[PDB]
């Protein structure tokens, strides 16, 4: 039940037969049966700012007239 | 599908332009602000972006613990007048400022709690009497359960309530705790009241305080050092480090400008002064 | 559990709505029993020790 | 099979039920059952006002008592649910409205109690006035009493104070209080609360006008009368008593012309 | 709620001490700060002594200070009040008042608005018999 | 300064008139029966936050050259799906003026405000008794 | 197929109603609870029901250790005129209350014990001398086997009692044991005797105690410090907690009232007030 | 159709037939019927004695009264049945054996009498002794009376008495004689005989222990408590009474171990 | 002989490329012989209160008369 998961690599180690290139991976395996013991995964999702920066009824068109 | 460590767009060629679309000119008004890039104003090149927003997600801004509270309890003579110290404290992140204040950027949020346990201990009395090593017993009496009013009373016994005993010298302890809000997410301010004076009440029967609710009353945390009477008295600090792991939070708002001033949002006469001097027309 | 302001649950309570009318050579006056139960959807969480028992020393 | 009963009955409306043991089944006037303006019968224009469960459940009045010189008691609908929670405010607001109601009066006694009430419900029941001098002459206040109701009388008694009448109704108890022999009182749907076989009347009345809706501030569509049939008697005593109890309810609680609140004088 | 059951109704003279005291025996989240009511029915019902559950928030109301003390017994579980030197214009009906969630009173530190379980009053005259 | 959370239910709940922001923090110092109201400084937007992060909240400027009106549609916001609302207040309006009223010359000008609102989806359970507060 | 972790049904829409079908009135006497939900009197909408009794199954229930007892042993000099103390201790659950209680929601039980062993030591005598840290024999000597006469006989050689050697300032000490009931379940009610006083028999030869019985004599828990005699004494103590996990219950009694006095049932004069004072007409 | 009512009902366990026409249904004790030792469950070797017809049917016990004044009545199986031809016989001559029981309480009274009794059956109905000295001191002949049973206190009596003390229970009625409130009572298998409604009780009990087959004689399986929860009240007179019967039945038994003749100091 | 089973999630990460959507299982391994060493797998079982509610003879039909 272990769960691996992809490492965005930064720095480079002088490797691609081992590390630097070829995707380096690690593994995670729950331990608990309750979801709140479980340790962050890290992997979440960006969204849209519209909803606090045009929070407006009317559609938006940059190089248009805000009013018009 | 835009992931917290991805890259974010790249910026484009744009040349010389003169016609009627007008991305400099707006109103902001309208409640609106221009979302506009530097290719709109200036002439750029075609560049690559690298950069990420991964260490500015909600998860990553809050992957910390905190010191929340400092717990303080004892371990004296048996000869002694007063009585052997055992320290209750309700749970709240508003002891502190630090950790308070990230968390009112938004005004509600979903979390479970990881708590870790950093303990201290320390002689007082200037002898050459020995210890040895305490073992405290940190347990959660949730509202509604009966709270220790001896350090050797019957409720020690923790039968139901969750009881960390903590050996000294060794890894601080660490426990979790889910999601155990009353609401669907936690409110970390309220805008009312828990009673309604009602007109055919008494004023003091119908009293409550502002923004005070049970949307906030975990209980407390008691503790205590589980060794007997020892004859030269020892101190000691527990340290409690709150992460709210698994976050999740709404509605943004402004922080925390003046120092605080209780649990609430009241502010104190002379604290009101958070901008320094600086002229007009200087850089 | 506890008693609060916030988490407060109502009232409860029993009135007459005609009268209790019995005829002669019976007990004018009489008792009532109230039981009190869960639905099948109720629930409760977050253990705690109860304070409805206790040891002294 | 399962020991189901008509004298058994259970009714809902809302967040109140109403239980029984003694009934004897249940009437729905006219055979029609309560129901919402029909756009085929509409009038007025404005998008309508369906309170629902708000108004539309059981709403106990005032309990009133039983005796040998009782002459009798009534009601007018909406009239006596004027200050009945969330329908009067309802109609205190809105110019025009209509409403159906599930009467439920309540009387039971013993196996040893005698007597029958007549509990009739008399669409426009234009009671009669007090005065051999002037016609029609009986103020709102007077008409409309609202929960409390109202009483008929053995014995015609004409106000002669020409002073300052007293402008009231003054219901002749054979006469049904309108000029009508109240022996033809059953040719409205009715029922009769006769102690021996049961301790209850039910009724179901539609809405019932000239018109699909009126204002219901200004007009009574039904009355309530109950009278007894049978004289009230308990074993051998001389003055027995048993109280008697109405809940009504709104059904297909509907209003338009939505404005500011009414202020009637009501004394 | 916490057991509250208050007694010692001594009318004393002008200058005598007095001994108040309230159970809370049960422990629910206790009696913080406590409370002591006094209602004049001249006047009305009026907040004067507490101390913090666990801690020594003793609040003070001005016409009592010094005279007026407030301590209880950890143990025992009942909350008394030492009243000395009683003046006649201390004659009213005092109630004993649980704070829970000892928070209550340390916002607010005096009782009054987080107050959930009501005494039941006990008749103090301090007169010129 | 003395206590806090320390606003009572009549003061902090004006209704229809509301109440207004002030540019001086003034204590309370009437310790025998305190006024227990609320002091909103102005440029701390009452809360102890800058006015000027205000904006991070859903908004609009009524800019007397171009704009006469605000319109503002706000959806039902608590930590739960429905709420007392006789204890509690899901949302707040504050209308403060960024830049000051002048017109030509003149020393004391003045124009009306008026707001308009209008519930939606309007909804309710827990159907009893009538409410009778104290508002005073 | 309903595990303790799904969601109890959802509440259905339900209208008006009027006939006859009669959910409100039945008759208790008969013995059983109308099983009735709010649409049947209330007028009630469609309802997504998400809460479960994840929580409050047998299992979760007793999810957690207790303290059953504290038992007290020390070494004290070898100049000593009293014995160096060693704690012998019957095992039951009934010392202590809290658990005890739990326990006795139900008539019968099953389940596997798993035991933690928490031990504090301590100085006594105001002194300056110094002790080396302890390690700590728990043998189990059940009902037959030799039980310890001095701190150091030949019992403590444990050829085939359990035992456990727990070094001070180190993990507690926790050991599991399966269902070692002599019944079918472990019985917390008996409605007996062990003995049957017979005719022709002397009273005394026939007399038993009232509920006492084999069922539940485990033997006991024998500790000591394993350390030889130390110049200046040293007192520890020994925390018990027993988790009664993968566990099963039998017919439900109503929670005990009044508070234990002995492992029976019988209680004491002037503790049989349970109840406080409330008038019938005030909320 | 047939008319068939769960108020009239007949049971018959051998050359005894009981028959009723006020019941309120029947209990069968959390849901299961009584039956025989299993192979699978089984643990005595010998073949065991099955009576049958003859240890299993009706046995009445000793009548007795309800008044103002009583405060419950008590008795515990099998030894309510210790004296009861075969099954007793059955029972003394055996180390071992099994039993369920048919438990029948009959108390009928007039529909102008009133009062409720609980009839609980409390598997395990360890009592509480009278001494404040000494713990589990109710010796073997006061806590088996047999077939006359015993009775609930309201006030606690400790027994001061040093010297010889009386060794007995003092159950008092709200604490069920067991600490614990008569309230929750209902959580064992029970009926409520409310004259208005019942004139008995019928409970059906399977054989209840921690094993498959204990000694009935060292050992009381289920325990049988009555007591009233309304007051016992007719009419207007002061001393009202009101007679209260219980016959048992057992069924499914067995027994083994068969030897000598067990004879028991019973006082 | 690995034992891998469910977690019922409560909060949600801003996760589902791990965390919060996608199944969130967890491994557990027996490392002692005697079942009475193992821990408590907690996924338990519900019934029907029936056996202590309606202990009835007779079918309990709620809409119909108790007493019929
Ligand atoms: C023995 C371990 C203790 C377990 C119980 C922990 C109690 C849960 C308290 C969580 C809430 C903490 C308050 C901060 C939340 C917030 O910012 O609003
Ligand atoms: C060295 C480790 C000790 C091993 C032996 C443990 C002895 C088994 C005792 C288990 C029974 C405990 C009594 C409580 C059970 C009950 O509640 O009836």
């Amino acid at each position: 039940g272990a769960q691996v998961s992809s490492q965005k690599v930064g720095a480079h180690e002088n490797s691609n037969r081992a590390y630097g290139g070829s995707t380096i991976n690690y593994t995670t395996i729950n331990y608990y049966r309750d979801s709140a013991s479980n340790a962050a995964s890290k992997q979440d999702f960006s969204q849209d700012p519209s909803k606090f920066t045009e929070p407006i009824k009317d559609v938006l068109i940059k190089t248009a007239p805000m009013l018009n | 599908a835009a992931t917290s460590r991805d890259a974010l767009p790249n910026t484009e060629a744009s040349g010389p332009t003169h016609s009627k679309e007008i991305p400099a000119l707006t109103a902001v008004e309208t409640g609106a602000t221009n979302p506009l890039v530097p290719s709109d104003t200036v002439q750029t090149r075609h560049v690559v972006q690298h950069r990420s927003r991964s260490e500015s997600s909600i998860e990553s801004f809050f992957a910390r613990g905190a010191c929340v509270t400092i717990m303080t309890v004892d371990n004296p003579a048996s000869t002694t007048n007063k009585d052997k110290l055992f320290a209750v404290w309700k749970i709240t992140y508003k002891d502190t400022v630090q950790l308070r204040r990230k968390l009112e950027f938004f005004t509600y949020s979903r979390f479970d709690m990881e708590l870790t346990f950093v303990v201290t201990a320390n002689f007082t009395e200037t002898n050459n009497g020995h210890a040895l090593n305490q073992v405290y017993q940190i347990m959660y009496v949730p509202p509604g359960a009966p709270v220790p009013e001896k350090w050797d009373d019957y409720t020690w016994q923790t039968s139901s309530n969750p009881s960390i005993f903590y050996t000294y010298g060794t890894a601080p302890a660490r426990i979790s705790v889910p999601y155990v809000g009353i609401s669907n997410a936690y409110s970390h301010f309220y805008d009312g009241f828990s009673k309604v004076p009602l007109k055919d009440q008494s004023a003091a029967l119908g009293d409550s305080l502002y923004g005070a609710a049970s949307l906030n009353d975990f209980g407390i945390l008691a503790v205590r050092v589980v060794n007997d009477h020892n004859p030269t008295k020892v101190t000691s600090k527990i340290r409690v480090y709150l992460k709210p792991k698994h976050i999740r939070v709404w509605c943004p708002r402004p922080p925390r400008a003046v120092a605080y001033y209780g649990p609430g949002v009241d502010y104190k006469d002379g604290t009101l002064t958070p901008l320094s001097t600086k002229d007009l027309t200087t850089y | 559990t506890i008693d609060d302001s916030f988490t407060e649950g109502g009232y409860i309570s029993v009135f007459y709505q005609t009268r209790i009318v019995v005829p002669l050579s019976t007990p004018r006056e009489m008792d009532i029993l109230g039981f009190v139960s869960a639905c099948n959807d109720f629930s409760v969480r977050l253990l705690r020790d109860t304070t409805h028992i206790e040891q002294k020393a | 099979a399962c020991g189901y009963s008509d004298r058994v009955l259970q009714l809902t409306l809302g967040n109140s039920t109403i239980t029984t043991q003694e009934a004897a089944n249940s009437v729905v006037a006219y055979g029609r059952w309560p129901e919402y303006l029909r756009d085929s019968e509409a009038n007025p224009v404005d998008q309508p006002t369906e309170p629902d469960v708000a108004a539309c459940r059981f709403y106990t009045l005032d309990t009133v008592s039983w005796t040998k010189e009782s002459r009798g008691w009534w009601w007018k609908l909406p009239d006596a649910l004027r200050d009945m929670g969330l329908f009067g405010q309802n109609m205190y607001y809105h110019y025009l409205g209509r409403s159906g109601y599930t009467v439920h009066v309540q009387c039971n006694a013993s196996k040893f109690h005698q007597g029958a009430l007549g509990v009739f419900a008399v669409p426009e029941m234009c009671l009669a006035g007090d005065s051999n001098t002037t016609t029609m002459h009986t103020s709102y206040q007077n008409a409309n009493p609202g929960e409390k109701g109202g009483t008929f009388t053995g014995t015609f008694t004409p106000d002669n104070n020409q002073t300052s009448p007293a402008r009231r109704f003054c219901p002749v108890d054979y006469l049904l209080g309108n000029g009508t022999l109240l022996g033809n009182a059953f040719v409205f749907p009715h029922q009769i609360i006769n102690l021996r076989t049961n301790n209850c009347a039910t009724l179901v009345l539609p809405y019932v006008n000239s018109l699909s809706i009126d204002s219901m501030v200004k007009h009574n569509n039904w009355g309530i009368a109950i009278l007894p049939l049978a004289p009230l008697n308990f074993a051998s005593e001389s003055s027995p008593e048993i109280p008697i109890t109405l809940t009504i309810a709104p059904m297909c609680c509907e209003f338009n012309g939505l404005r500011n609140i009414t202020l009637p004088r009501l004394q | 709620q916490v057991q509250l059951q208050e007694s010692g109704g001594g009318s004393v003279q002008t200058g005598g001490s007095l001994r108040l005291s309230c159970a809370a025996s049960e422990y629910t989240q206790s009696s913080a700060c406590m409370g002591w009511f006094r209602q004049a029915p001249g006047k009305e019902r009026e907040g004067v002594a507490g101390i913090s559950r666990f801690f020594g928030t003793a609040y003070y109301a001005d016409s009592v200070k010094g005279r007026f003390t407030i301590s209880q017994d950890k143990a025992k579980n009942t909350v008394y009040l030492q009243m000395n030197s009683l003046k006649p214009e201390d004659t009213a009906i005092y109630y004993c008042a649980a704070g829970q969630g000892c928070l209550t009173t340390i916002q607010a530190l005096g009782g009054a608005y987080g107050y959930n379980a009501w005494g039941q009053g006990t008749q103090v005259t301090v007169s010129s018999h």
